[PDB]
Parts: C-alpha cells; structure tokens; sequence
RNA sequence: GCUUGACGAUCAUAGAGCGUUGGAACCACCUGAUCCCUUCCCGAACUCAGAAGUGAAACGACGCAUCGCCGAUGGUAGUGUGGGGUCUCCCCAUGUGAGAGUAGGUCAUCGUCAAGC
RNA sequence: CUCAACGGAUAAAAGGUACUCCGGGGAUAACAGGCUGAUACCGCCCAAGAGUUCAUAUCGACGGCGGUGUUUGGCACCUC
RNA sequence: UCCUAAAGAGUAACGGAGGAGUACGAAGGUGCGCUCAGACCGGUCGGAAAUCGGUCGCAGAGUAUAAAGGCAAAAGCGCG
RNA sequence: CUCGAAAGCUAUUUAGGUAGCGCCUCAUGUAUCACUCUGGGGGGUAGAGCACUGUUUCGGCUAGGGGGUCAUCCCGACUUACCAAACCGAUGCAAACUCCGAAUACCCAGAAGUGCCGAGCAUGGGAGACACACGGCGGGUGCUAACGUCCGUCGUGAAAAGGGAAACAACCCAGACCGCCAGCUAAGGUCCCAAAGUUGUGGUUAAGUGGUAAACGAUGUGGGAAGGCUUAGACAGCUAGGAGGUUGGCUUAGAAGCAGCCACCCUUUAAAGAAAGCGUAAUAGCUCACUAGUCGAGUCGGCCUGCGCGGAAGAUGUAAC
C-alpha cells in the first residue's frame, strides 16, 4: 500500500495523539472533503480501501486528493514470545490523525454524488468523519 | 576589496588580542603613496595623538619611501612620550614585515620608543 | 543489529549561573565545544571549559556579530 | 452588510472561552490603520449568516459598536478545526487611500462551451480559487471572472491570462511566481 | 563646521539588489625593477624607486524599497496549582502564555581622534 | 603479563546424575485458578461483486466495530 | 556519542541508533605563508565529471577517526 | 515515654549477601535553613515551525535520452504520443529535525513574617535499609493489553487507625495522648433496612434509562438557530388527463420508461423527461413533477444540541441499584 520509500530509522516510539488538527484542516485542493472529527489511526489498508471505494463510485471523472499519509512504523510481537527480547519487527504503517484533519478531497463532482462517495469511504474507516466544503 | 579585505583578513588576531589584553596599539597605515603611524593605549579604544606623513616638517616630495619611513620612527614617539609607556606593540595590520613597515618600527627603538 | 551500551553521561552544563559571585578559579561552564564564549575575565580551558580568572559576578551577555553567547565576569 | 458589535472589556484565555459556551458570543478585533486596535465582542449567530454570503470577505462590511461606525473589512478570520464554526472574526478598518489587500473569489463562467470539453473529451481542473489582491477600496471587487471558452485539452490558463476590474493589483504577478489557475486535463 | 580618514560602541529596523559621482587631501591602479625581497613558475601577488598618468573599472561615501529583517493587538496551542469527566483524551476555576500569521520601518543609530576647507 | 567476568576470587579450572542427597522458594517455571484478550471463537456494519436478469433468497472481496472468556499465548497475583 | 530523559545535573529496560581497545616527531607548539564546496562550461585522445583559465558564489566544504556540540582571532594545507 | 526510616545510588564470583553514600536516632559544637515576594540567570522539552537532515501530496516548469523518429549505404535530425532529476507555488509529518519557543522546575542575591523553638550545616556514638506496592501525572516497552514490566515525579499503604466508596493495604475525607450518654463540620449523604429533606422552585427523561457497551441504525421526545413551499390556494386524500407520419437501428416463438455497448429540445398552438425504474418475469391493465378552473389549509427536508431506543448471547440462584 502506502509506505515511505525510505525512512531514516526503522522504528519509532509509541507516542501520543493529542491536540487538534489546526494544519491539514482546510480543503486545500478540492471542493468537497471528508474531514475527521475524532482522533485515531489509519493502518494504510484503511487508506487504500476507502480510496478504492471513492474512485469506484464516481465512475466518470473528477480529481481525488489523498491528504493523509501513513508515515510511522508500527511493530508487533509474534506469538509464543516472551515480553522483552528486543523490540519486535515492523508490520504496517499508520497516520496519526487529529480531529479536524482532512482525509480525502474531490473536485469535478456534483455535491450529491460527493456525499454519496464519501459515505462509501467513511464506512471503511474507523473514525468519526464529516463532510465539508471549500470555505474561501 | 580584493586588497582592503584580504589585509583585514590578515589583520584579525592582533586586532582583538590587544583588546582582550589591554595593552598599547600602533594603528599605522602604509601604501604605495604613504607610511603613517598613530597610537592607541592600554585599553583597546583610547586615541593618544595623531602624527601623519601630512605633518609639517617633511612634506618635501619623496614622501612615503623607505628613506621616508625611518623619519617616522622618532616622529610619533615624541607624541607618545606624553603617554607614558616604554614598550609599544606592533600592528601588522596586513602590512607584511619587509619594507616601510619595519623601517618606521626599527627606527623607534633608537628613537626612545622600545618594543 | 544489537543495541545496548550508552555512555556515562559527562555532567555538562552551566554551573554557577549568571548573577553569582565568583572566585578566581571557578569552573564556570562545562561545555562540549564553546556553546558559550569567553568574555572579560574568563579563561576558556582546553576542553572548552570556561573558568573565572578574576573575582566578581558573571554576566552572560549576547554581543557582537555571529550571535555569540558570551560569559563575562564583572568585578562588582 | 452590517454587523452589530460591543465593547469587550475583559481579555484572556478563560474569559474568551466562556463567551463561546455561556454567552454564545465570539471575540473579535478591529485594528487596521495607524490607529488604536479595539477589542470587540460579537454574536456567532450573525457572523455565520454573513459568511453564508458568497461575497463576505471581498466586500466592505459596515460595523457599529455603539453609535460609532466604520468601513470594516474581514481580514483573516479564524475557525474551529473540528466543528468549523467561527471563533475570533478579526476585522480591519478602511483608510480610503491605501492599498488594502484582501482575497477575491473566482467564477469560471464558460465551462460548458469549451474546446477541451466539447469536442475533445476533457474535464476542468480548478487549481486555485480566491486569488489575493491589493486594491484601493472603491475598486474592491466582489468577483474576478475567469474565462475558459478557448482553453484546449492540455492548455493551462495562468494568472497572466487573467483580467478585470483594472485597478486591482494581483499580488502574485508582482513577483515572478505566476500561478496556474485552471486546467483542462484528460480523464482518468 | 562638512568632505574624508583611523581603529572601535551596536550587530542581517544596520542586510543584499537596481542611478549619480570624488580628484585635493585621502584611496585603488599605474611606470618599472635597478638597489630590499616576493616566487610551490609571477612585481595583477606582494617588496618598492616613485608620482610620468588616471578617476570609469577598483573601492568609497552619496541615490532609489521589490526582497530579506524586525513586528503589534486580539485569538489560539501549550501549561503550574485545585477540582471534574463520557479519562489512550478533554473540560472548569485560577495564574501564566506562545509559534506561525495579521498595517508596515528602513539605502540605519552612536563615540572619540586628526589632517584640510 | 593479564587481569576484555574490563573495581581485576587462584600462577594454575571441564562435565554427568533418570542413583541422587540437603537447605530454602510460590523472590520463579510445569497443572489448575486469577488479570488481560494479541490469538482463537461467534455476531454485526458498509457492499465492489455472483446469483443467467436482480447487492441484500443464499453468498460476499476490500476494510470497519463489538461480544464471549470458548485455547494458543502474555503475566507471575495464589498455591513448592 | 545521540535518543529515551520530562528546556539545570542525574535517570532504567535482553529499549532504539551507531563507535572505540588508536593515530601524530607533524596531523604539536610557534614563527611565517595562506582560505571552501556548488551550479554555471571551453572538445583533436578525459567530454557526468580532471589539469585550470576566469564569470554568478551566498558553509551546503573541510576537521586522522563514531555521533553530538563546535568553529574565520580559523579549530584545513605549505614551509622554516 | 520521646523521636522515627528505607526498600535508592555506586561497587561487587554481585543480584534474596555486603560495603560507602542518601534516609533514622542520640550527643556535642556552630550559624545557617525553609516557604513567599521582588530581582538576576542559562535552557531547547510542550507547543509550534519547515530555514536545515529526512519523509509527503497534488499544479506549474528546463536540460536531455532519443520511446515516437521524414530518417540521408553514413551525417543534416522533422518532432515532442513516452518521459526527465532540479527549479516556482500550494500542502502535510519526526524520539534520535529546529528559523523559533513557554508554563513549571532549577541556580543565585536581597527582603517581611512564620517555624515548637527550631529548621540548615560540621564532627562523633548506635543503627536499620540496600525484593517495595498501588494510585495520579510525564514517557519507554507491550497490543497507548494486563493488579505486565522498566524509569521520572507526586500522594498513599509499607509503618495509620477513624468516616465514606455495599464488602474493598495502596482511592476520597482526615492523621487516633487518656476520659465524656456535650456541640460543630469533612468526604459522603437525608423513603425503609440506616443516623438526617417523602425539602422548596424550574425543567428533562417511560427505559426500571437511572442501575454495564461500540461501529451503526430509527416519524422516541425536549430545546434552539435557520431555509425552501406557504390561501394569487402547498405535503399525503375526489368527478376531464391522452401527438395531425413512415419498422429510430447489424436481432427475426419473443428485443420501450430495467440486455457485457448509451443518451438535453423545431406544433393548427395556453400544452409537457427521443426517460432515474416495482409492473398481468414479456408484450392488449398501471406508480414520483401539473404554466391549470374545482375540496382549503400552515407545511416539507436538513443542521446543532438535551435525555432516552434497538444493536445486547453463558454457564450453582434473582445475581452489574
């Protein structure tokens, strides 16, 4: 799916996900957008699954922007493995998202079809999202 | 310039050493025209007095030679005998120690002005 | 492919902060390469340790071009 | 366009945060000119009905605190990132003889009769709306028209290809950064 | 008194970028290396006998504000303490409080010293 | 020289025990209990799709959200 | 040596990243001399690129060695 | 009777032992100490930022290879269908990034007051400890799982009883010298078990919600802003609805308004989708809009927010007030 092509380090910490998305919150490239209203994580096959629901529902045209990008490595321990024998290996990638972050954007589409497209997209996402328009 | 900065690229260490150390300073000027001298005392920023080669006694025409550099060695020295230090320190100032630079300098040692 | 082996944590930093009385030998900044520079009466040791060479109080000015953070001691 | 306003003689974090949840107000300021900035409180019910209008930002909007009135401009409104309501409207004044920079929205009128839409199959690509201008206040436009009745499949209309009210300086043409305003592109 | 020197206070509100100039004093060249020497080969380096020439280049002050650089107010994020909640997070009281952004200054402000007008 | 087990037991140091013995421990494993639920198991949500037409009679890719404590774990809390 | 480490020190994990068990009689002192890299280009053997000649340069170079922190009053080379 | 720890750091053939230092006590000296205020002072974390080292995403741009290439037995090359690092702008994100940058904490100086009569320090006598626990906060590790585990910093238990949380080391309140059949409060409570309001005013909720729960789903109801249709008569309900030629398509029991294939306006004139789809699976019966005389009215959709409803299955017995 969506990875960085390289990374400086193979592992990050766990970290936290605090604050609001004061950046990433405006519809910067399209006319309509799926903005998240709750915080969470998107495991890069939630990214692609909602992307495939969008492009398939429009069926004629329009340009679609993917504003989110999974950049941090997430590491699991396998089974039959005791705690603490070094940090486990990377499995997937995750974008840390805040309330207010624009996830997807679209143009060239009617306002009734964009709501029907981002409702297909939001059902494949573990977030509480919303539909927004371009403001100014 | 290519000339004025590359000597102030060389005039760098003693520039700021004698303000750390607070001792006497001899802000001279040489050129293809002239050979000057002017002295600053033991604090980095105090002018003593001035003495040019535009001074009243030797504007005779061969101004600023190595003949006319040894005339400057006893010249600002009398102006620094109202100052009150025996030794005096050497601004190289990007003026390479081969010509009028030392001939103002080494004529001060006989001229009551020690290094 | 194996991690461990951190070092033993050299205790660097500004000792004797910027209003304090000094005596004329005091280590004034332990330092890993002159993050602070040498002002009026301070010394700059071999490993860039700043040390007071006179008595007084330490000032911590910012001065000059290059944005040097200076440590100078004023005999007050 | 008229806004009612009040005095707002108490400032801070927890004060401004309790106007929004108890009183239902928004904080604001007018500051612009060579004059004294003034803190202003204002109602959220009426500032959202002004932002309903298509020409909210690129239009002289009247405002009164009491009997005092000003030719006011909306300069850099602030917004809740999550729920999208207005906090801190942040207005300007108008001194009627300087250049008074603002944002002016776009129209893109002739999109049905386009040589890259009709004959050759292509769709439009809005890259930029709401260009930021600098114009004397009597020549403060609501709109800037963008004509796309001759752009072909592959042709790019820039801001160099743009237009009207002629007394309106575009800020991006003042530098070498010429911006691409729309496209007609082949479909996916 | 101004022109300009000579090291310095202050350090991109002082910085770069686009015209006019100064010849007398200063300043760069210039004429050449004979007598000092400079050369990883050289007098453009630099050492100089110099003052035959020259003010454009060279630099110097002196022009002009696009750009960098400073930058309010107000808000916001954060946060010490005390208390809540639906507690991987926020809210309330209270104290504090940015960063980024938002009219625009400006071809800076100083200090001693001197030859000349 | 050699203490790299790098504050260096001695100049000089490998194993077996299912034939075992003693002193202790639930400061610590195996069984079972407990905490948790990755894992397993069972539901549910959107529905690209197949179902000869027709998403929802059956089935459902991509992802989503929960429940049960039902076993593989993880923990070492009780029990040597 | 950096991170974790919570803007004074310090601070754990079979946590995440790399290194050392030396070099140097000059690679030190000092005297003296002296300042990068980059794109831009000139093809008869190198033509992405050298020899380097000179135009816009705007530390991005270099430091015996890891990383951090530092530098021009050089904290790189030449030579006595 | 008075005081009162620690379960830390460093070293260890050491890890449940020990040693020095920290913490306790006693004695003897001696003059500091704490809190707060005002004043100095460094910082690079939170946040934020993209100027650096990296990672992002989409507009724009130049060289060039030459994919395409009229191709000259071999040149000149038309030409930009492929593409092309860098540059311009817009847009993200880092523990090992920083042009920036706090609150707090820490260091210092000077001050009032308070200190239980001392707090601080120094030398000596005696120790004990050197397996900590849980809770809040700030993080690593794990699955931002665990009454998991490793640090920082607090509070508590250890070593602290009493009242509350039904019961419940570690949570909330509060720190018990002894007596009292005195009174005020704290947390928490006031219908009965059970001490105190069946207290007052104003609302909400019909589920026993209260008194366990997620995506998501519904004319459940309360409140609030707005909008379009609104008596020239709207949304669900009545007695006129109806084109003047000649197969709009490669198919041939059988191919409209629903087959792997797609769709926007010309009248005798007040008159209307060469169509979004349940139909007598298909053809000879029939359903969302009226530029309208006639029955005559307040409606139809969304958003914000209050409390509720399904989603909701478990093993001894009601059994999560």
């Amino acid at each position: 799916m969506l990875q960085p092509k390289r990374t400086k380090f193979r592992k990050q910490m766990t970290g936290h996900n605090r604050g609001l998305a004061h950046r990433g919150s405006k519809v910067s490239f399209g006319e309509y957008a799926l903005k998240a209203t709750s915080r969470g994580r998107l495991t890069a096959r939630q990214i692609e699954s909602a992307r495939r629901a969008l492009t398939r529902h429009v069926k004629r045209g329009g340009k679609i922007w993917i504003r989110v990008f999974p950049d941090k490595p997430v590491t699991k321990k396998p089974l039959e493995v005791r705690m603490g024998k070094g940090k486990g290996g990377v499995e997937y990638w995750v974008a840390q998202i805040q309330p207010g972050k624009v996830l997807y954007e679209i143009e060239g589409v009617s306002e009734e079809l964009a709501r029907e497209a981002f409702a297909l997209a939001a059902a494949k996402l573990p977030l509480a999202t919303s539909f927004v328009k371009r403001t100014v | 310039s290519v000339k004025k900065e590359t000597r102030l690229r060389r005039a760098r260490k003693a520039r700021l050493k004698m303000r750390e150390l607070e001792t006497v300073r001899l802000c001279v000027y040489r050129s293809s025209q002239h050979i000057y001298a002017q002295v600053i005392a033991a604090d980095g920023g105090k002018v003593l007095a001035s003495a040019s080669t535009l001074d009243k006694d030797l504007r005779e025409g061969a101004t600023g030679n190595i003949d006319a550099a040894k005339k400057v060695g006893q010249l600002v020295a009398e102006r620094a005998k109202a100052a009150g230090v025996t030794q005096v320190a050497f601004d190289r100032s990007g003026f390479k120690y081969h010509g009028r630079v030392k001939a103002l300098a080494d004529a001060a040692r006989e001229g009551g002005l020690e290094f | 492919t194996r991690n461990g082996r951190d070092s033993e944590s050299k205790r660097l930093g500004v000792k004797l902060f910027g209003g304090q009385a000094v005596k004329a030998g005091n280590i004034l900044v332990r330092l890993r390469g002159t993050k602070f520079h040498a002002g009026y009466g301070v010394g700059l040791g071999k490993d860039h340790t700043l040390f007071a060479k006179v008595d007084g109080v330490v000032k911590f000015e910012t001065k000059g071009a290059f944005g040097r953070k200076y440590v100078s001691i004023v005999a007050a | 366009f008229i806004v009612n306003a009040q005095v707002r003689s108490d400032l801070g974090k927890g004060a401004s945060r309790r106007l929004r949840r108890n009183a239902g107000l928004v904080p604001a300021v007018v500051y612009g000119g060579d004059k004294e900035p003034q803190s202003v409180t204002l109602e959220l019910r009426e500032i959202a009905k002004l932002l309903e209008n298509e020409a909210a930002f690129s239009h002289v909007i009247a405002l009164n605190v009491g009997g005092v009135k000003e030719t006011v401009l909306i300069k850099a409104l602030q917004r809740h990132p999550a729920k999208g309501f207005v906090m801190h409207a942040d207005f300007l004044r108008v001194v009627a003889d300087h250049k008074l920079t603002a944002h002016v929205p776009l129209h893109f009128i002739n999109e049905e009769v386009a040589v890259g839409v009709k004959q050759a199959g292509g769709e439009i690509s809005h890259t930029i709306s709401e260009v930021e201008v600098s114009c004397l206040p009597k020549d403060l436009p609501e709109f800037i028209e963008v004509d796309m009745a001759k752009v072909e499949l592959g042709q790019i209309v820039h801001l160099s290809d743009l237009k009207a009210p002629k007394g309106v300086e575009l800020v991006q043409l003042a530098h070498g950064n010429d911006l691409a305003v729309a496209n007609i592109h082949a479909s996916r």
